[PDB]
């Protein structure tokens, strides 16, 4: 039966509107949704009530079936909390990393007849040539975070035959997904995974060893001009707010006078050394690093161009808990959306790989621009938190000078 | 009438209680009217004669309309409105010609007074309560309450809704080829059937609605083709554009030169040359609505050039799924955008233009880009689908702009159309410093306090100068140095500086912004032939 749910203390529920779409996506949504009505698992509803999330199709995997995704995230954000499954650290160590889409294990269960009303939806007509046709969740609903929490007991209890018939494989569960990771070599690896699908259905290649944080490389040269130092001098000044030891003072000495920017400056020993004493300081992460369970988690991203994107995750300010680079999907070549919305499912699981939770971004795209067309490319059964920045001129040229 | 229809549960907002108001007390010619009309209504089963058992009351008025001059009542719900609890959005999204496919024919229903026919949620009438008073505060008046949905109350609009929707759902189904469209009262059908077909197609409906309670208007207030809807005249065709009346006058108030304008700018969006730069010109400074402002020759003028343009007739042409979807953009002006998006060369199914974006600092392509979005989710939203582009724009320019831009871009598949002004980079800092070129490093300071400062550089080929700037910001003299630089320099600059605005210039070479100085950089940036931007730490 069902399980009384409540908002957090005061929340009204969602009022979020529906985004438009297009007809094609409309046509799937109807031909889904009243699929489920007669399932029962959604039933129409009134006008009386006033709540209602976002939908939207998604064209996951090789198919030319859509998938259903609805946006719970203010919902999920005004729902009572339930104290979920603790972090598998080690999983993150594995050579290899799958996951598995089971949101469908939800619609088995009710969800409290009192809840409902806050699940509403809705299902637009073009030019608005109709009211739209709302809708409303009978069943656990996929995307929402109560979801994965009340289907635990009856989810666990069907993994264990796994858990034990192979201990060396590590599985956690986030929302609708499902992460398994085993050393194991490739095929005995997805192999075994299928095992594993086999199982579930009786009722992503990801390889996090060779992965997370890498360091910053100055440029080397026979022959440094006035400009090159200046660069040089100027990334340094900035990389002394993440590694105070160091410094650009000889280098700066350098510089004095006026010469035409091309003119070649010959190198003092100190300037030298005091070169060689960074190239030291940046060969590593700096220290006391430590994640904060407590703490909200960020990740932010740059365009470098040409296909590529950095980006960092951090908690706070200089103190990254990782950095990395993205190149572009072949596919994407004059569609910097794509690349942007590629770039961030990747960040996000990887958030949710290593500490569990997903991280807050911080986008280089137009609110309009990005929100006109994320959902085109989307894949992913979550969706993180963002807000939308104007790139500081020097993060920038400071993490377009990592190794590779 | 009435009907055998469904109420919907309504409540009262989160913890609160019914009006409570005093009926506004009337004279005895408004009395022996509002009794009257209350005897009709009362049997015609939409109000309820209650006793005082009921603590609620809304203020019921009685007023004269034109079309008969006999009285007609009035209840003011402003109350039980606030206190009503919320429902969903009433299609605020409203259709639009340009994406109404065309129809063999097409019918517009009066659903009448739709609202006094669907059922009030008895559970709620009692808050509707009001009082018919006595001659001026006598003995007790006459307590009534609604069984319907009551005109002016806000959860009418939506309810009525509901009602005919899941009233349609089945004559809708019954015959998937019959397009219907519900708002106010106007139900709209039309259908690719014979007139006969179709004529008795509604027949059919109408008897439907009918078998409900929802009785449909005459044949005297029956409408006719085309339908006004806001501005525009339809036929089932095609659409014209409901001509819109330029009044002269000798004597023209602040009040007027605005609603006039006003009526203008709504304007440009489908005529093409509609300029009011100096009607708009008239309202600088003044002092009050009423007065008045006497037209200078160039706003008698421009008013009388577009007096003839809106004397032109400006159709329009329905949406045919069958056909592509196109959308061209013009570069009117600096910032400035128009549109038309067609399926057939010259067969405009909607035009428009963007008032000029002004912003604090962007480009062209940028602008462009933006334009091309708005576009995009208006045709989302009428059409359900985005247009093939065509762009003022080279595609070599679109490549170097964007694959380069520290934002994320894009414009969905277009084509070039080369109809000048065409939209480009005004210019492009060098990757690299230049060979040969002189180089400034400039420098400026001031004391913000003051505001008093000095502005100059120092060329490696012994170059200089220097400049006193008394009331300005340390920025606006920063940017100085760089200003003077590109005056005193070749067609081929080098110039360093550790403004960290400058360093905002160099990642986005904007060619617009609003202080007049970033601007004048702009120009001078503009005329060099090679220009490269350095920046270094201060101190
Ligand atoms: C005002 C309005 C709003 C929405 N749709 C329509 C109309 N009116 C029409 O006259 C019309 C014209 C052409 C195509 N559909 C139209 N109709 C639809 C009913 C056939």
């Amino acid at each position: 039966e069902t399980v009384p749910v409540k908002l957090k203390p005061g929340m009204d529920g969602p009022k979020v509107k529906q985004w438009p779409l297009t007809e094609e996506k409309i046509k799937a949504l109807v031909e889904i949704c009243t699929e489920m009505e007669k399932e029962g698992k959604i039933s129409k509803i009134g006008p009386e009530n006033p709540y209602n999330t976002p939908v939207f199709a998604i064209k996951k995997k090789d198919s030319t079936k859509w998938r259903k995704l609805v946006d719970f995230r203010e919902l999920n954000k005004r729902t009572q909390d339930f104290w979920g499954i603790p972090h598998p650290a080690g999983l993150k160590k594995k050579k290899s990393v799958t996951v598995l889409d089971v949101g469908d294990a939800y619609f088995s269960v009710p969800l409290d007849e009192d809840f409902r009303k806050y699940t509403a939806f809705t299902i637009p007509s073009i030019n608005n040539e109709t009211p739209g046709i709302r809708y409303q969740y009978n069943v656990l609903p996929q995307g929402w975070k109560g979801s994965p929490a009340i289907f635990q007991s009856s989810m666990t209890k069907i993994l264990e035959p796994f858990r034990k018939q192979n201990p060396d494989i590590v599985i956690y569960q986030y929302m609708d997904d499902l992460c398994v990771g085993s050393d194991l070599e490739i095929g005995q690896h997805r192999t075994k995974i299928e095992e594993l699908r086999q199982h579930l259905l009786r009722w992503y290649e990801l390889h996090p060893d060779k992965w997370t944080v890498q360091p910053i490389v100055l440029p080397e040269k026979d022959s440094w001009t006035v400009n090159d130092i200046q660069k040089l001098v100027g990334k340094l000044n900035w990389a002394s707010q993440i590694y105070p030891g160091i410094k650009v003072r000889q280098l700066c000495k350098l510089l004095r006078g006026t010469k035409a920017l091309t003119e070649v400056i010959p190198l003092t020993e100190e300037a030298e050394l005091e070169l060689a004493e960074n190239r030291e300081i940046l060969k590593e992460p700096v220290h006391g690093v430590y994640y904060d369970p407590s703490k909200d988690l960020i990740a932010e991203i740059q365009k470098q161009g040409q296909g590529q994107w950095t980006y960092q995750i951090y908690q706070e300010p200089f103190k990254n808990l990782k950095t990395g680079k993205y190149a572009r999907m072949r596919g994407a070549h004059t569609n910097d959306v794509k690349q942007l919305t590629e770039a961030v499912q990747k960040i996000t699981t990887e958030s949710i790989v290593i500490w569990g939770k997903t991280p807050k971004f911080k986008l280089p795209i137009q609110k309009e621009t990005w929100e006109t067309w994320w959902t085109e490319y989307w894949q992913a059964t979550w969706i993180p938190e963002w807000e939308f920045v104007n790139t500081p001129p020097l993060v920038k040229l400071w993490y377009q000078l990592e190794k590779e | 009438p009435i009907s055998p229809i469904e109420t919907v549960p309504v409540k009262l907002k989160p913890g609160m209680d019914g009006p409570k108001v005093k009926q506004w007390p009337l004279t005895e010619e408004k009395i022996k009217a509002l009794v009257e009309i209350c005897t009709e209504m009362e049997k015609e089963g939409k109000i309820s004669k209650i006793g005082p058992e009921n603590p609620y009351n809304t203020p019921v008025f009685a007023i004269k309309k034109k079309d008969s001059t006999k009285w007609r009542k009035l209840v003011d719900f402003r109350e039980l409105n606030k206190r009503t609890q919320d429902f969903w959005e009433v299609q605020l999204g409203i259709p639009h010609p340009a994406g109404l496919k065309k129809k063999k024919s097409v019918t517009v229903l009066d659903v009448g007074d739709a609202y006094f026919s669907v059922p009030l949620d008895e559970d709620f009438r009692k808050y509707t309560a009001f009082t018919i008073p006595s001659i001026n505060n006598e003995t007790p008046g006459i307590r009534y309450q609604y069984n319907v949905l009551p005109q002016g109350w806000k959860g009418s609009p939506a309810i009525f809704q509901s009602s005919m929707t899941k009233i349609l759902e089945p004559f809708r189904k019954q015959n998937p080829d019959i397009v219907i469209y519900q708002y106010m009262d106007d139900l709209c059908v039309g259908s690719d059937l014979e007139i006969g077909q179709h004529r008795t197609k509604i027949e059919e409906l109408r008897q439907h609605l009918l078998r409900w309670g929802l009785t449909t208007p005459d044949k005297k207030h029956q409408k006719e083709p085309p339908f006004l809807w806001m501005g525009y005249e339809l036929h089932p065709d095609k659409w014209t554009v409901q001509p819109i009346v330029l009044p002269e006058k000798d004597s023209w108030t602040v009040n007027d030169i605005q609603k006039l304008v006003g009526k203008l700018n709504w304007a440009s969006q489908i005529y093409p040359g509609i300029k009011v730069r100096q009607l708009c010109k008239l309202l600088r400074g003044t002092k009050a609505l009423t007065e008045v402002i006497p037209l200078t020759e160039e706003a008698e003028l421009e008013l009388a050039e577009n007096r003839e343009i809106l004397k032109e007739p400006v159709h329009g042409v329905y949406y045919d799924p069958s056909k592509d979807l196109i959308a061209e953009i013009q570069k009117q002006g600096q910032g400035q955008w128009t549109y038309q998006i067609y399926q057939e060369p010259f067969k405009n199914l909607k035009t428009g233009k963007y008032a000029r974006m002004r912003g604090a600092h962007t480009n062209d392509v940028k602008q462009l880009t933006e334009a091309v979005q708005k576009i995009t989710t208006e045709s989302i939203v009428i059409w359900g689908k985005t247009p093939k582009f065509k762009l003022p724009i080279q595609k070599e320019t679109w490549e170097t702009w964007w694959t380069e831009y520290w934002q994320a871009t894009w414009i969905p598949e277009w084509e070039f159309v080369n109809t000048p002004p065409l939209v480009k980079l005004w210019y492009q800092l060098e990757k690299e410093p230049i060979v040969g070129a002189e180089t400034f490093y400039v420098d400026g300071a001031a004391n913000r306090e003051t505001k008093l400062g000095k502005a100059g550089y120092v060329t490696n080929r012994g170059r200089q100068k220097v400049v006193t700037l008394t009331d300005t910001t340390n920025q606006k003299t920063e940017l100085q140095a760089i200003y003077l630089a590109l005056q005193d320099s070749g067609l081929e600059v080098n110039i360093v500086t550790d403004s960290q605005y400058a360093l905002g210039i160099i990642q986005a070479q904007p060619d617009q912004s609003e202080s007049e100085l970033v601007n004048q950089i702009i120009e001078q940036l503009i005329k060099k032939e090679k220009v490269y931007l350095a920046w270094v730490p201060a101190h």
